[PDB]
């Protein structure tokens, strides 16, 4: 299992 | 003499108005060697062009997490969730159930050809996908799901490339 994470791009 | 807060307004419009079109145009859905279901580019895209939103449920972080452990309860369901930072807080959309939407059909890779932003419409965040490069007809689409986690990695190898 895995899931999905955004990172930072103000 | 497209001014700068001219040039912002106007593609703040623009983005604003593909979202709640819901026009999913210039894509189709393919079985990809390795990955299943995935979805190729059937026209040009250029670099900065809206692709696609990731497009699911809203929900908040502590509803997100049992939700989640839930699905694993099924080895029949996928890994749809997206996980986000806005305003102070951590949302989540949940793409799990089947739709007609194709953003929850992108494949990952380290070395894509969209990138996800955050987006807000008068209040609610959307995840949508940007093209980070010029894209021509036939390439897969394809984005870093960001899932950093060994465990996760350990479980799916092609979380690293
Ligand atoms: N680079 C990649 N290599 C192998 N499988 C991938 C992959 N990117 C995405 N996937 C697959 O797609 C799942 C995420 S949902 C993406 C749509 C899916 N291929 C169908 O449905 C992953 O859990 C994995 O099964």
């Amino acid at each position: 299992r895995h899931r999905k994470v955004l990172r930072d791009n103000y | 003499r497209k001014s700068k807060a001219e040039l912002q307004s106007e593609e703040r419009k623009r983005i604003d108005e593909l979202i709640e079109s819901g026009k999913e145009e210039g894509m189709k859905i393919d079985l990809i060697d390795g990955k299943g279901r995935g979805v190729i580019a059937t026209k040009q895209f250029s670099r900065g062009d809206f692709v696609v939103e990731y497009h699911g449920d809203l929900i908040e972080i502590t509803d997100a997490k049992k939700r989640e452990a839930l699905y694993a309860q099924d080895p029949s369901t996928g890994c749809y969730m997206y996980y986000f930072q806005y305003l102070s807080k951590t949302y989540c959309v949940d793409a799990t159930r089947e739709t007609n939407r194709l953003g929850r059909l992108i494949n990952h890779s380290k070395c894509g050809n969209c990138q996800t932003k955050l987006h807000d419409i008068d209040g609610v965040p959307h995840l949508i996908l940007i093209a980070s490069r010029d894209i021509a007809a036939g390439e897969e689409l394809l984005y870093d799901y960001g899932d950093r986690s060994k465990a996760s990695i350990e479980a799916h190898p092609w979380l690293k490339h």
